[PDB]
C-alpha cells in the first residue's frame, strides 16, 4: 500500500532491477510496495518539477527513486530546496548528482550521499596507515568546505601515536591565472611524499599543468582527489598527471539494480519500522501546489527510522548531517589514460589491497633479519591501529610451514626497534637506500648442511637477501 | 521504554509561586521537531485534556501561568504564579515506541490555610431504624490537609473495624477538604449504648475536634 | 523566500539584486552566487557598535547572543573588528570587551546569565540578536534590576517592535538607516546603477546573450560572470537617498545613517553617522538610569571569590564542628590556627552527590591570603573545587574543542578571579592566564 | 603528563604511565606503602616534607625538573603590580620563612 | 461532540461491546482509539484504529482480550471486550487523534464499565439527623448499591451549594456513598427536607425525609 515512484534516467536495463527487488520475501513488511517504473528523458528540470506533482496525480506517492545523470550538480542544488519547500523524498541520487550537499534545512529529507568528504578524509587516514608516505603539504583553493576540513585534519593529526606530522597548508584561489610563478616560489612548501589537493577540476586541468611546469611532475602522479572532485573516470584528460588517487564513489560496483535494491527496500522497511513502533504512517498527497499548506502532519519523528534502519545485515544506518556512517568506498589508485584499475575494497573504514607493498614513479635492497635483544627487538603492532609507533619500523614475517593448500606469503607485519635498527636507519638516511625488511624462517645463523646453508645465509645463497 | 519519574508528585506549594516539576525519563526524546514529549491535564470530574504539545509552545486556552522546557530525559515544567483552581492531576508519560507508558500522576496541591474539621455526629435516624440495621456517621467539612485519623466512640469504646473512610478533593469555595466515616452496625448496638463521640486527629492542630451527645 | 527564483538565476549565473531584505543567510555567496545587495545584511549594523567604541571611549561589554547564523556572523564581524592595534595607543583601555556568551533562541527567562552580568559590574547590557523576545529580555531585566543606573542600553534598527516599545525604558539608543523612501527613491537609484551597468555593457566587447530557452538548455550561458563583472565595475556617484559606491562584495556602503534615542516614548534623533564622521545632534543625552551624565567605563569593585583545591602541605582540610564553625586549635607557640571556613565541595565524599560542607581550612594558603587581604585591603570569598584536579587542555571530540579541564576552565570562564595552589607553570597556561612572580621554588 | 607528551623520548612507554595513571596522590602514597606502585613522580615541596614527617618513605634526592609556583589570575586585573611586589614584600621580612617556621 | 457509551456491569471474564459517537469531522481522515483510566489512577490504552478501520494496535494485556472496530461513514466506534479482570472498573474514553496521529486533538468525558463480582441492587438510602442546630449538617447514607453511579440531591434537584457527596466504599462487593448538606437554624427543621437519590444503573428514585428525634 506504499506509493512508490521509480523514475529512470540512463541506459541500463530496468528489468535487471526488477528481480533485484522481486526476489525478496515481501511478507516481512506487512504492506505492499506499489512501485511505478516510469521512464524520463533528460529534459527541462522545471518540467521535472512539473513531473513531480504529475506523478503525484498519477498516484499518491510517498516514496520516490529517480536515476540520474553523472554530471548534474547544479540540479542537485536545484532539487533539495524544492523538497524542503514541499516534500520529504529520498534518492540515491545518482552519480555526480550524489554530491555531498550538506545544506541545513532538515525538511529536505534527502540521503544524497555515501560517506562525507570528511569521512573520505577519514578513510584517507587509513590510506595513510597503509602506505606511510607522509603528508607535509596541503593544497586547496576557495572550495567551500575547507576550513572544517583542515581543522578536522589538524585535530586528528595532533592525536596520533605515530610519527605523522603536518608542515604546510596552502590556500591560493586561482581563477587568478597570474599566480603560476607564485607556485614556482611555492615549490619549496610542497615537498611532501603525499599531498592533499582540493580544487575545481575545471581549473585543475590548467593548475596541474602549471604545477608540472613548476617542477612538481615527479610528485604530479602522487596527488589525491575524491572521485567527485575528479573528472569522469573514463577518458580522463592528460593535463592531469597519470596514476592518481581515487577515493569516493561507485558505478562498477553496487550499481543501478543494486542501488535501487538498497533503495526501495530501505524505504519499505523504514516505513514498516514506522509501522513497528508507531503502527502508523501519514498519507501521501496528490496536489503539490495546495498540499504544501498541508505539511502540518510533517511532525517527522519518522526521520529516526530514516537514518537508522538497516536491511538484511547490510549496515544501512545514516547520519542526518549529510553522510552515511557506514562505508563502502572505491579503489584507491585511479589510472588516467587507461581506465580505473581495481585495487582496493573498503569495509568498516578499512582497506583491502592485495599488494603488501606500494611502488611509485635508489633500489629496495632486500634484507632478512633475526630477533636478538638488545640489537633487534621484534614486538607486536599497536592494536588500536595495526602499525608501529614513532621510533619503530615495520618488519615482514610469514610462516608457511603449516600452509598446505595455499603455501605462499601473506605476511603479518610486526614492529621492530632496537640498537642496530637505528644504525641501519642512519645508513639508509646517509646513502639514500630503500629496503625490503623481512624475517627469517628456519635457522638462526643457519649452519652448513652438506654444503647447503640455512638461516640468513640461505637467503644470501639463494639471493633473496643482498644485505642481512 | 521512555519511563519517566515525576518529582514531586502530590506537591504542596503556596500561592503565587513557581511550581516547578522535574520530569526524569529513562531515555531521550529530543529531535529537530522541537521535542517528542507531550503532556496532560485533568481535573477530577472534569474530562482529561492536554497541556503541552512539545514544549512551552501550548495549544489554546492555557493561561500564562505555565512555562515548560527541558530536553532528552529531563523536563523542568514550571508554573508561574500559581492559584488554587488548577490543583489536580496531570503529566502523562509516553514512549515513541508502541508501548505508551502512561501514568506518573503529578497531583497538584496548594499550601492553603490549615483548618480544624467541622465534625457532624449522626446517629441512625427513624427510617434507618425501622429496617433492623443502623448506621452512625461522622462528617468532617472544613479542614486542610486531608490526612485525618477518624475514630468513633460508643461509651468511650472505639470501633475501627466497621469504619468506612472516604474523603474528597479540595472544596474550592471553602479552600478545604471533606471526609466521611460510616459505621454500619445493628440497631441494639447503637440503642442500648447511647454515648456518641467522635475524634478527628487532624494536622492543623494536634488535638482532635471532639463532639459528644446522647441518643 | 525568493530563493525559488534566484537559485534558478544561479543555474544560469544571471545576477539578482536584493532591494527589501537584510537577511544575512542570503549573503552566503558560496551558495547565493547570483545574489547582490542594494540593501546591506543584518550583520552590518554590528560593526557600527565598534564605531560606538570612541563615542565616550568605552572599552568593556558584556554580550549575549541568541544562537543564530546571523548572530554568529556578527560574532565573526566583531572578532574581526577587535583584532587590531598590533603595535609596535599604549594606555590600553581599548575595546578588550570582556565577554561573549551564547543563548538558545526561542527559550524563556530562566537566564541566570543576567545575574552573571550582575556579578561583573559592567556598565553595559548592550546587544541581543532578536526583537520579539527582547520584550521578555526587558521583563527579566526589570525582574532583578537592569533598568536603573550602572547599565547602558543600546539597540539597532532590527531590535524594534511595539512589544519591545512597550518595555524599552526612555533612554535606550537606537541606530536606524535612512530607509523609508527606498520603495521609490532607492528604487530609482538602483535602476540608475543598472543604467550605468548597461552604459558600460553596450560599450563593451563581444558578450554573449542569455538566450531564449530555459533550464532545459543546460549549458550555463557564459555571459553570467561577465554580467557579474559588469556589475562589479558599476560606480554610482550619488542618488536621492544619498549614495556611496559599492563594497568588495557588492554592498550598499552606508554613511546614510541616523541615530535616535527613546525619550518620552519616542525616537528623538540624536546625530548622524557619516562614514567616519560621528556627528551628534544638539539634543541632550537621556539614559534610563537617571543620567544626562556620561557613565563611561564600568565600575570596578570586587569581593574576591578565590577558588582553591585541597593539596597538602599547602592546604589541609578537616570536616567541620558541630555548629559548622571550627575548633580553636593552637600551634606549638600557642598561636591560633586562624582557619577560614572554606565552604567545601558539593558532591563531597566523591562518588556520592551530597552537598557542600564548610570545612576547617588551613596550611600555607590561609596565612598567605590573610597576609594578602591585610596588604591590599581586599574583601573576599572562599571557594573549593569539586573536581579534585588541576586540569589539562583536553581536546573535546565534540567539534574539536581544546578546553582546559577542571578548575582552570572555570577561571578561564571567570568562575573565579584567581587561584592559590601549587601552581605548575607551563607555556600553554601562560597564553591564556596572567601569572605573578614564582612564590615557591622546587623541583 | 603534558611534559611527557611533549617528549618524544618519553614515548618509551608513556602508555604504561597511562595504564597506571592514578587519581589521588594519597593513593599513590598508599600503593607504594602497599608495594604495588614502584615510583611516584611529584614536586619536591610535597614529597620531601611528607617523607620527613611520615617515615618509611625516601626520595631519590635528584631534581628531575626545575620548577616554581606562582599565582595565576585572569587577564587585565591590574593588582598584579602590587601583588607580586607583596610576594617580594613578604619575602623581605622573611614572612615566607615565618610560613616555614609554622 | 464526543460521547462514549455502551458500558454496563460485566462479570470477571465476561464480554461486552463499548461504543462511541463523535461529531465534528469525517472519520476516514482521522485515527481513533479507546483509552483506559484505572481507579488506581494510572492510565492505559485499550486500543487504537486506523481512519478506515484498518491498521490497529492492541497492547500486551489487550492481546488476548479486546477487539476494536470503527465505522468510517456512520459515526460509531465499537469495542468488544472479552475475558475481563477485576481491575477493569476503569473509565473508558475515545480521543480524536493528533495530527502526528499520536497524542489527541480533543477529548470526550467517557463512560464506565464496571467489572466486579456483584449484581444490580437498589440503594438502601437512609437519612441522617441528630437525635447546635447551628453547624451540624443533615446527611444521607447510600448503602448497598451496585454498580456506579448514583446522584444525590436534597428534595428539589437544585440544592448543590454546601453539598458534600463522598466517594463509594466497598462492603460485600456493594458500594456505599455518604452525603451531607449544611443547614443553619433557619431550616432545621422548620420546613420539609428530604434526600433524593437517583440510581440510573438500577434506575430507582429514593426520596427519604430528614426528621430529627431530639436536638
Amino acid at each position: 500500500s506504499i506509493g512508490i515512484a521509480v523514475i529512470l534516467v540512463g541506459t541500463s536495463d530496468e528489468v535487471a532491477i526488477k528481480d533485484a527487488h522481486e526476489k525478496d520475501d515481501f511478507h516481512h513488511l506487512s504492506v505492499v510496495p506499489r512501485v511505478e517504473l516510469v521512464a524520463m528523458n533528460e529534459t527541462d528540470p522545471k518540467s521535472i518539477i512539473t513531473r513531480i506533482c504529475d506523478l503525484m496525480s498519477d498516484r499518491k506517492i510517498q516514496g520516490v527513486v529517480f536515476a540520474d545523470d553523472t554530471d548534474q550538480e547544479a540540479i542537485a542544488q536545484i532539487l533539495d530546496f524544492i523538497s524542503a519547500q514541499t516534500l520529504t523524498p529520498i534518492l540515491g541520487i545518482h552519480g555526480g548528482s550524489s554530491m555531498i550537499m550538506a545544506d541545513k534545512d532538515e525538511s529536505s529529507m534527502f540521503f544524497q550521499f555515501g560517506p562525507s568528504i570528511e569521512q573520505q578524509a577519514s578513510v584517507m587516514l587509513n590510506i595513510m596507515e597503509e602506505y606511510d608516505w607522509y603528508i607535509f603539504s596541503i593544497v586547496t583553493t576557495y572550495f567551500p568546505g575547507y576550513q572544517d576540513f583542515v581543522n578536522k585534519i589538524r585535530s586528528t593529526i595532533e592525536n596520533s601515536f605515530v610519527g605523522w606530522e603536518l608542515e604546510e597548508v596552502l590556500l591560493l584561489d586561482m581563477s587568478l591565472d597570474d599566480g603560476d610563478s607564485k607556485i614556482q616560489n611555492q615549490l619549496k612548501k610542497l615537498q611532501s611524499p603525499i599531498i592533499l589537493l582540493y580544487c575545481t577540476k575545471e581549473e585543475a586541468t590548467y593548475i596541474f599543468e602549471v604545477a608540472n611546469s613548476v617542477g612538481l611532475t615527479g610528485y604530479g602522479y602522487t596527488w589525491i582527489v575524491p572521485s567527485l572532485v575528479a573528472g569522469d573516470t573514463d577518458t580522463v584528460p592528460s593535463e592531469f598527471p597519470t596514476g592518481l588517487i581515487s577515493v569516493s564513489y561507485d558505478e562498477w560496483d553496487y550499481g543501478l539494480p543494486a542501488r535501487v535494491r538498497d533503495g526501495i527496500a530501505i524505504i519499505t522497511t523504514a516505513a514498516s519500522d514506522m509501522l513497528s513502533e508507531h503502527s502508523f504512517i501519514p498519507e501521501p498527497k496528490s496536489s503539490c501546489y495546495n498540499t504544501h499548506e498541508k505539511r502540518i502532519y510533517q511532525s517527522n519523528m519518522l526521520n529516526r527510522y530514516l537514518i537508522n534502519v538497516t536491511f538484511e545485515g547490510r549496515d544501512l544506518s545514516f547520519s542526518e548531517d549529510g553522510y552515511q556512517m557506514h562505508p563502502k568506498l572505491v579503489i584507491i589508485l585511479l589510472n588516467k589514460e587507461r581506465k580505473w584499475e581495481r585495487v582496493g575494497k573498503w569495509k568498516d573504514k578499512s582497506l583491502q589491497m592485495k599488494y603488501y607493498v606500494w611502488p611509485r614513479m635508489d633500489d629496495h635492497l632486500s634484507i632478512v633479519t633475526l630477533e636478538e635483544a638488545p640489537f633487534v627487538i621484534v614486538e607486536s603492532v599497536d592494536p588500536l591501529s595495526g602499525t608501529c609507533m614513532r621510533n619503530t619500523v615495520p618488519c615482514q614475517k610469514r610462516i608457511i610451514s603449516e600452509n598446505k593448500t595455499d603455501e605462499e606469503p601473506g605476511y603479518i607485519k610486526k614492529c621492530c626497534k632496537g640498537f642496530c635498527i637505528d644504525i641501519l636507519k642512519k645508513i639508509s638516511k646517509s646513502v639514500k637506500f630503500t629496503y625490503d625488511l623481512y624475517l627469517v624462517t628456519n635457522g638462526k645463523h643457519g649452519k652448513k648442511i652438506n654444503g647447503t646453508w640455512n638461516g640468513m645465509i640461505g637467503e644470501v645463497v639463494m639471493k633473496r637477501a643482498y644485505m642481512a | 521504554d521512555i519511563q519517566l519519574t515525576q518529582s514531586p508528585a502530590s506537591l504542596a506549594v503556596s500561592l503565587g509561586q513557581r511550581a516547578t516539576i522535574s520530569c526524569r525519563a529513562s531515555q531521550s526524546v529530543s529531535t529537530s521537531r522541537y521535542s517528542y514529549m507531550h503532556w496532560y491535564q485533568h481535573k477530577p470530574g472534569q474530562p482529561p485534556k492536554l497541556l503541552i504539545k512539545y514544549a512551552s509552545n501550548l495549544e489554546s486556552g492555557v493561561p500564562a501561568r505555565f512555562s515548560g522546557s527541558g530536553s532528552g530525559t529531563d523536563f523542568t515544567l514550571n508554573i508561574h504564579p500559581v492559584e488554587e483552581e488548577d490543583t489536580a492531576t496531570y503529566y502523562c508519560q509516553h514512549s515513541w515506541e508502541n508501548p505508551y507508558t502512561f501514568g506518573g500522576g503529578t497531583k497538584l496541591e496548594i499550601k492553603r490555610a490549615d483548618a480544624a474539621p467541622t465534625v457532624s455526629i449522626f446517629p441512625p435516624s427513624s427510617e434507618q431504624l425501622t429496617s433492623g440495621g443502623a448506621s452512625v456517621v461522622c462528617f468532617l467539612n472544613n479542614f486542610y490537609p486531608k490526612d485525618i485519623n477518624v475514630k468513633w466512640k460508643i461509651d468511650g469504646s472505639e470501633r475501627q473495624n466497621g469504619v468506612l473512610n472516604s474523603w474528597t478533593d479540595q472544596d474550592s469555595k471553602d479552600s478545604t477538604y471533606s471526609m466521611s466515616s460510616t459505621l454500619t452496625l445493628t440497631k441494639d448496638e447503637y440503642e442500648r449504648h447511647n454515648s456518641y463521640t467522635c475524634e478527628a486527629t487532624h494536622k492543623t492542630s494536634t488535638s482532635p475536634i471532639v463532639k459528644s451527645f446522647n441518643r | 523566500t525568493p530563493t525559488p527564483v534566484s537559485y534558478t538565476a544561479g543555474f544560469y549565473r544571471i545576477p539578482v539584486l536584493g532591494l527589501t531584505t537584510r537577511m544575512s543567510i542570503y549573503s552566503d555567496k558560496s551558495i547565493h552566487l547570483s545574489f547582490l545587495r542594494t540593501v546591506p545584511p543584518y550583520s552590518h549594523q554590528s560593526s557600527v557598535w565598534f564605531e560606538m567604541m570612541r563615542v565616550y571611549n568605552w572599552n568593556h561589554i558584556i554580550l549575549l547572543v541568541s544562537d543564530d547564523h546571523e548572530g554568529r556572523a556578527a560574532q565573526k564581524r566583531l572578532e574581526t573588528l577587535l583584532e587590531e592595534r598590533e603595535s609596535k595607543y599604549d594606555n590600553k583601555r581599548g575595546p578588550k570587551a570582556e565577554k561573549v556568551l551564547q543563548f538558545d533562541p526561542g527559550t524563556k527567562n530562566v537566564t541566570a546569565l543576567l545575574m552573571e552580568a550582575r556579578e561583573l559590574e559592567a556598565r553595559v547590557i548592550i546587544l541581543s540578536a532578536s526583537e520579539d523576545d527582547a520584550a521578555t529580555v526587558y521583563r527579566a531585566a526589570a525582574m532583578l534590576d537592569m533598568t536603573g543606573s550602572g547599565y547602558v542600553w543600546l539597540v539597532g534598527e532590527r531590535e524594534i517592535s511595539g512589544n519591545a516599545l512597550r518595555y524599552a525604558p526612555d533612554g535606550i539608543i537606537g541606530l536606524q538607516l535612512i530607509n523609508g523612501k527606498n520603495e521609490s527613491a532607492h528604487i530609482s537609484d538602483a535602476v540608475g546603477v543598472v543604467a550605468q551597468a548597461v552604459h558600460e555593457l553596450l560599450e563593451k566587447e563581444n558578450i554573449t546573450d542569455p538566450p531564449r530557452g530555459c533550464v532545459g538548455n543546460t549549458n550555463i550561458w557564459k555571459t553570467g560572470p561577465l554580467f557579474k563583472r559588469v556589475l562589479m565595475s558599476s560606480k554610482y556617484a550619488d542618488g536621492v537617498t544619498g549614495r556611496v559606491e559599492f563594497n568588495e562584495d557588492g554592498d550598499r556602503k552606508f554613511a546614510q545613517y541616523s541615530i535616535m534615542n527613546l525619550q518620552n516614548r519616542k525616537l528623538v534623533q540624536v546625530g548622524i553617522y557619516n562614514g567616519t564622521h560621528v556627528i551628534p545632534n544638539d539634543r541632550k543625552i537621556i539614559w534610563p538610569g537617571g543620567e544626562t551624565e556620561k557613565p563611561r567605563g564600568y565600575q570596578m569593585s570586587t569581593r574576591l571569590k578565590i577558588v582553591t583545591i585541597h593539596q597538602e602541605p599547602f592546604v589541609y582540610v578537616k570536616p567541620t564542628m558541630s555548629d559548622g564553625t571550627c575548633k580553636e586549635e593552637f600551634t606549638v607557640n600557642g598561636d591560633p590556627v586562624k582557619k577560614v571556613i572554606c565552604t567545601g565541595p558539593n558532591d563531597t565524599s566523591p562518588g556520592s552527590p551530597r552537598h557542600t560542607v564548610p570545612q576547617c581550612c588551613y596550611g600555607f594558603c590561609i596565612d598567605l591570603l590573610i597576609k594578602l587581604a591585610r596588604t591590599m585591603q581586599f574583601t573576599y570569598e572562599v571557594h573549593l573545587v569539586a573536581d579534585g584536579k588541576f586540569g589539562t587542555q583536553e581536546r573535546v571530540q565534540n567539534s574539536n574543542k581544546k578546553e582546559w579541564n577542571g578548575m582552570m576552565g572555570e577561571l578561564l570562564s571567570g568562575q573565579a578571579d584567581m587561584i592559590v595552589a601549587p601552581l605548575t607553570i607551563n607555556n600553554e597556561r601562560a597564553q591564556y592566564i596572567e601569572f605573578s612572580k614564582p612564590f615557591k621554588y622546587q623541583g | 603528563d603534558i611534559y611527557f607528551r611533549r617528549q618524544v623520548e618519553l614515548s618509551t612507554m608513556y602508555r604504561h604511565m597511562e595504564k597506571h595513571n592514578y587519581e589521588s596522590a594519597a593513593e599513590a602514597i598508599q600503593a607504594v606503602r602497599d608495594n604495588k606502585l614502584h615510583a611516584f613522580i611529584w614536586d619536591s615541596a610535597v614529597l620531601e616534607f611528607e617523607a620527613s614527617q611520615k617515615c618509611d618513605l625516601v626520595t631519590t634526592g635528584e631534581l628531575f625538573f626545575r620548577s616554581g609556583f606562582g599565582i595565576g589570575m585572569r587577564k587585565d586585573s591590574p593588582w598584579k603590580q602590587q601583588v607580586s611586589l607583596s610576594i617580594l614584600k613578604s619575602h623581605e621580612n622573611g614572612f615566607m620563612e615565618d610560613l616555614d617556621k609554622t | 461532540k464526543l460521547q462514549e457509551s455502551g458500558g454496563g456491569s460485566v462479570k470477571l471474564g465476561g464480554s461486552l461491546k463499548l461504543s462511541c459517537v463523535v461529531s465534528g469531522f469525517t472519520f476516514s481522515t482521522y485515527y481513533m482509539s479507546w483509552v483506559r483510566q484505572t481507579p488506581e489512577k494510572r492510565l492505559e490504552l485499550v486500543a487504537v484504529i486506523n481512519s478506515n478501520g484498518g491498521n490497529t494496535y492492541y497492547p500486551d494485556n489487550v492481546k488476548g482480550r479486546f477487539t476494536i472496530s470503527r465505522d468510517n461513514a456512520e459515526n460509531t466506534l465499537y469495542l468488544q471486550m472479552s475475558s475481563l479482570k477485576s481491575e477493569d472498573t476503569a473509565l473508558y474514553y475515545c480521543a480524536r487523534r493528533d495530527y502526528d496521529g499520536f497524542a489527541m486533538d480533543y477529548w470526550g468525558q467517557g463512560t464506565s464499565v464496571t467489572v466486579s463480582s456483584a449484581k444490580t441492587t437498589p440503594p438502601s438510602v437512609y437519612p441522617l439527623a441528630p437525635g447546635t442546630n447551628s453547624m451540624v449538617t443533615l446527611g444521607c447514607l447510600v448503602k448497598g448499591y451496585f454498580p456506579e453511579p448514583v446522584t444525590v440531591t436534597w428534595n428539589s434537584g437544585s440544592l448543590s451549594s454546601g453539598v458534600h457527596t463522598f466517594p463509594a466504599v466497598l462492603q460485600s462487593d456493594l458500594y456505599t456513598l455518604s452525603s451531607s448538606v449544611t443547614v443553619p437554624s433557619s431550616t432545621w427543621p422548620s420546613e420539609t427536607v428530604t434526600c433524593n437519590v437517583a440510581h440510573p444503573a438500577s434506575s430507582t428514585k429514593v426520596d427519604k425525609k430528614i426528621v430529627p428525634r431530639d436536638c
